[PDB]
């Protein structure tokens, strides 16, 4: 084939294919986050 | 985050008065009614320590 780069999708946070998503409460903090966030948002140009 | 201290409607100290209950209503089998054991006749103020959240140890936890 030839795997070529077509532009970005913002992901959505915690989600299946997030950064967290199987993450511990203990190990939430490490990372500056907040066990009672729920997600549900989008982090575009740095504002939800 | 952590106790008051000094009621809210009377003068009472409860900044002393929580180390000590916290180490009641889980650890002597006491009811909400131990604190009682602390000289908390009035309303008062003992809805001081009772109406409170612990917001320290949980905010403690995230060390620069």
């Amino acid at each position: 084939p030839s795997k070529v780069f077509i532009g970005k999708i913002p992901i959505m946070l915690r989600s299946t294919f997030c950064i967290l998503n199987g993450v511990s409460d203990s190990e939430l903090y490490d990372l500056n986050e907040c066990p009672y966030d729920q997600g549900g948002y989008f982090i575009i140009n740095g504002s939800e | 985050m952590i106790i008051p201290i000094r009621c809210f409607s009377c003068g009472k100290v409860i900044g002393d008065k929580w180390d000590t209950y916290l180490t009641l209503l889980q650890e002597d089998n006491t009811e909400g009614e131990a604190l009682d054991k602390l000289g908390l006749q009035r309303y008062c103020c003992r809805r001081m320590i009772l109406t409170h959240v612990d917001l320290i140890e949980k905010l403690l936890c995230y060390n620069p």
